[PDB]
């Protein structure tokens, strides 16, 4: 399902995490923990409203009878007036069911891409400290004390104070 | 030491359809065909006019069932299938077409012609039609030669359309069960009535012949109709077989008609009409009924189609 | 000492279209409009009736064309060009409506009125509806006068749907070459037949004049029709000028009908019909017959529309 | 074509490959080889496939004459029901060439999605003992036979038993 | 040293509407909906005929105001609300379907059915068609009896369509202010016309009444027709209140009409005309006028829909 | 809004750019320039014109009156072709509206998908020679006068030739 990372090279997610669609499972000293990341999970959120309001929306479009169901009209305009009305109902019914098979192809894929955007700006704060281990963690070779941790969780982990020290843990 | 990315996921989730394959399970969707429907006519907010057993083309001539309603005001108008537009049985000629106005008509407001007239009767009535004893349409007037098998003044005439609006004038034909007693009313011979505006032109011939009993009488008038426009006249040459308009009708502004057999209910709005409810929903198609009119969901022929709205749902 | 990742590609791949480009290779793609007819009414399967040269209207009234098709069933109705619904010249009055009525019906069951009659012939032929030398409509009968202008007693006939289906009834009018020998037919005077069930009222005058020869005569009978309701009556107040039906028909079931010249093939299945042959396709739109009817995919205007399934080829 | 790959960074495709869509091509000690990936392979034709029914597929809805060929009805109710037979008409071609063209897009990218998937997909095994050659290879700075070969082809291969040469054979 | 990658902005952007967001800023967009008309019937490269006070179907019948226009040629037919089918004050008995035609025609040629007479006058006219003194319609012709009251021969005529296009035939019926002078005109007693081809059949009577005075008279003619085919003969029984062809009328090509008020201009090129002049737009869409004919963009009910041609637009 | 670039990991764009879409800001010895990318910018535009004339096109498909401004036709046959008229209609809103919110995302994604395709090719000609900085830049360790970095942007730059250089400047 495109961009690579849900049912991917992420192998399954995480039924613990009720706080948001996107999150961080951590583990160092202390041991593990996990928590949401609101900017990441509300993007997505916004953007599948955006798709809500577009479609439980209202035509103001009145339509009225042309027809009768007690007492049927000549059956000739009838026919006519069936064959239109069936033909009508073929349209709506091709786009109903496409509309909404596109707008899932997009969803889905919508909700990939806000993780491989997530992925790989935590590996551009962590730029020579880390490597990926495939699978979607990133090995942190050297130490991330649980204020470390938050540290990256919110955009400000500075990279150069820890290079020293990572360059030869990795060696 | 480390850190790992993730997603949130369920035991459960809502399978869908996308362009690549069918029944997805993503973690939340929502339907978007409306299928429920609430078995009443919500009318609240609106003036509303059920016409229960009156037709809504007896408004315009009047038998005692529409008595209330021949100069009624709607934003709604129901008919319902006790009504009936006749009383002496028959048609109206042109008839779904009529409805279709008075449907959308907001209402009508009549107004005499003032026709008056000299060497005939102007009271005919009928055991069909009774209010108190026998009568006849209250908008109409059984026109007939002054005593039995007597001659029928060859007449015309004319109204005027006064108003800045266009009106409805509706006359009629009697078609007599025998030519025999065709002459005890109108006298003999060939009956014409002509009838022009000056936008229309048209005559018309009576035809007297047995047709089944109907309210117990084998006789049938068949009603005729045309849209007079302002400062138009419209006259009136007859001979006899005749059924003449005493009001003409007006229409007032706007409104919706439909046609239903469940109650009305003034705690509920609603756009959305059809014969077995109203469809209250914001959803853009609705499987419910294809005839549905007013401001409705697209129907469409599928009963559901989910549309995701959260991602993939993959567990262990 | 390395690894490299690629994809497949091919000599010639095929060029489709897309949102942003027209004419791109893709390896392999698909058509998506079907094109190939074949020339035949692929009926396997299904209860077919080619009427040949019985027109559908001929099978309520029954010329000779139509003597095997008085009662006939079927799934699928085939109307063909050289099929009259007419013996003695003449035509039905709203024919369209009954033949749209007739293709869906799933064939006709016949059933008497039952009429008998007093004071008239019954029995009026012709060189046009040859059977066994002059003859006439199986359906229907020419009533007349006793004797060369003699009086046509005024007479009414009844018949009522003791069915729980909807009948059809048909009669029709003749129209004489003069006034006459419209006489030396049906006697003298006005001629009225009158003709109301109670859902339908109406009445019918006749109108000699000269007409030009068809199948030698200048003569013209024109049929009328109604559909009787259950528990319905319908009366017949006629003077002459009258054919009258003796039997009425009910439909059978549910059919479609088309029209076409090419053979039936019982070798074949399929559910999309138009004149020239048959669509067989799984595809979901076609060019090849907009009129095409039953099951079909969607006539679009376009000859062709590929669908990629392969990626894009890159060559070297 | 959107995701960068395929008529990319990926100069042209394979003739030789005729096992599958996506492949592998090593030069080692033995000398070259060739091989197709099954499973990402069959992720496309499987999406594919899926479209294809879709849209070769059935409606049901059965439509009758309100026409005639051989006695044409009266004209008013022919050209009410000839305009709206081609307004119907436009309709459907228009959904058609455009149904056809929006997944044509989502085709031809959704191949290109499996192929990104893929790339950086071996590089996350290769972890830090090789390097992005520019056009789609892996530069392996160190010896892998064809049995080391296989392992990376069915996801096996360990990074770490060939880390520590791989490390300074860069240097 | 370094280096960064960047892309374009601009100080205001336009807004766009997507499947996630309204109102997103992105550099460059492009209309897609025509709002812009031209008050003109862009009329270059084409053979127009602006009927002007003629209306379409007076260049059937030919009253004075289609005098210039009995036998024209034409690409595009511009009907004016000005325009007059009619003189003498009468109306077409199925009006719409002869302008249907007549509008596509690509013009009509005109051609005698050279009828002439015996034992009738043929000559009749009146005040309201003036040429030189009182006149008539051009390609028709008042019959009637040779002195007043006098008896009108019942009478045969027949035409056959000697071409290989279809003819149109035009006859008429007058309705006479009274029985009265019915008589004086034609003669006395029930008055028949019939008129069959042998792919249609009817007849008609007249219908003599009073109507409100147009044109001075209380008179009316009722236009009939009927498309004869080739090698096929219409037959003309009549016996009086008939207004008769002398030409016949056949279709010269193809063509489109238009309804406009507004001027024929020969400077600009258009293919999609409504009734306030010509839509000059490759837009997909238009927002002008849902009856807008001949080769335009889709009428949307939208007044704008902008379509993205840049990239989002990110200022600091 | 897709692939993580405009909007996204690229902090805004730059107003001074009035030569293509896609461009490079430097800074080296003798000071700040810029420069715009041809081909990744004419990459987009041909493709956003590609859909321009897909949709500023031309039906050939003629419409009659069946209808009339001046003399009204009969009511029944008015209402009919009154309602398919206002069906049809509310079809091709559905269809408009639908299309160009569908091409416009489609749209903004396409060109965030070309600058993900820029940005993740040169850091590719740049192997081991450089550091994603997080907002869209790359720190060269190592010294690249003015006709250094003319060798990136027409794609010639060997990476080789700094390598050795840009190993130690690095640690
Ligand atoms: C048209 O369809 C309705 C149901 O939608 C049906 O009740 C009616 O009978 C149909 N008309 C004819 C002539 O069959
Ligand atoms: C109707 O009649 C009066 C005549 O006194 C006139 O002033 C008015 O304009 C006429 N027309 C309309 C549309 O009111
Ligand atoms: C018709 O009439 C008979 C009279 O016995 C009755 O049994 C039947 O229920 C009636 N209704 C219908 C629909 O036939
Ligand atoms: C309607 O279209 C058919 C062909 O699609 C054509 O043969 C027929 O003549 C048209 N109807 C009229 C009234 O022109
Ligand atoms: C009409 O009549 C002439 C008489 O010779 C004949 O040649 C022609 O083929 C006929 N058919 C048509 C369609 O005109
Ligand atoms: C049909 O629509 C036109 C405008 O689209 C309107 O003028 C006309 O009155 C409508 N028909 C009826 C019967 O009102």
């Amino acid at each position: 399902g495109l961009f690579g990372a849900i049912a991917g090279f992420i192998e399954n997610g995480w039924e613990g995490l009720i706080d948001g669609w996107y999150g961080f499972r951590h583990q160092n000293a202390q041991g593990e923990g996990t928590a949401a990341d609101y900017k990441s999970t509300q993007s997505a959120i916004d953007q599948i409203t955006g798709k809500l309001n577009r479609l439980i929306a209202k035509t103001n479009q009145q339509f009225e009878l042309i027809d009768n169901e007690f007492n049927e009209v000549e059956k000739q305009i009838g026919n006519v007036i069936n064959w239109t009305r069936d033909s009508i109902t073929e349209v709506w019914s091709y786009n109903a069911e496409l509309l909404i098979a596109m707008e899932n192809q997009h969803t889905i894929d919508l909700a990939d891409s806000e993780m491989d955007k997530l992925y790989e700006r935590v590996k551009r704060q962590l730029r020579e400290n880390a490597e990926e281990d495939g699978t979607g963690c990133f090995e942190i070779f050297h130490k991330c004390d649980d204020d470390c941790m938050a540290s990256i969780r919110n955009n400000t982990y500075d990279h150069r104070k820890y290079r020293e020290e990572a360059m030869q843990n990795r060696i | 030491d480390k850190i790992c990315l993730g997603h949130h996921a369920v035991s459960n989730g809502t399978k869908v359809n996308t362009l690549t394959e069918r029944g997805v399970e993503v973690v939340n969707a929502t339907e978007t065909v409306e299928r429920t429907n609430i078995p009443r006519i919500c009318s609240k907010g609106k003036r509303t006019v059920d016409l229960g057993q009156c037709g809504l083309l007896g408004t315009i001539t009047g038998p005692p069932q529409c008595d209330q309603f021949l100069e009624f005001s709607a934003d709604l108008i129901i008919e319902r299938r006790e009504g009936s537009d006749v009383c002496y049985p028959g048609k109206f000629v042109n008839e779904e077409a009529l409805r279709q106005i008075l449907r959308e008509s907001g209402g009508i407001d009549k107004e005499t012609m003032g026709f008056t007239y000299n060497g005939i009767r102007t009271n005919g009535v009928t055991s069909a039609c009774k209010r108190s004893g026998s009568s006849f349409y209250a908008e109409m007037k059984w026109l007939l030669s002054n005593t039995d098998n007597a001659a029928f003044p060859q007449m015309t005439k004319s109204y005027k359309n006064t108003r800045k609006s266009p009106a409805i004038i509706v006359w009629g034909i009697h078609h007599s069960v025998s030519t025999a007693e065709q002459t005890k009313l109108y006298g003999s011979g060939n009956k014409l009535v002509t009838v022009g505006s000056s936008n229309y032109q048209q005559s018309f011939v009576p035809s007297p012949g047995a047709r089944p009993q109907v309210n117990g009488l084998s006789g049938r008038i068949d009603f005729h109709w045309l849209i007079l426009n302002p400062n138009d006249t419209v006259t009136f040459s007859f001979n006899g077989a005749f059924i003449a308009p005493d009001r003409a009708s007006f229409l007032r502004g706007k409104s919706m008609g439909i046609q239903s057999g469940v109650q009305v209910d003034a705690n509920c709005e609603g756009d959305c009409y059809h014969s077995g409810g109203t469809i209250i929903s914001n959803l853009p198609f609705q499987n419910i009924d294809s005839r549905a009119v007013g401001k409705c969901p697209r129907y469409v022929k599928q009963r559901s189609l989910l549309l995701a709205t959260g991602m993939k749902n993959v567990p262990e």
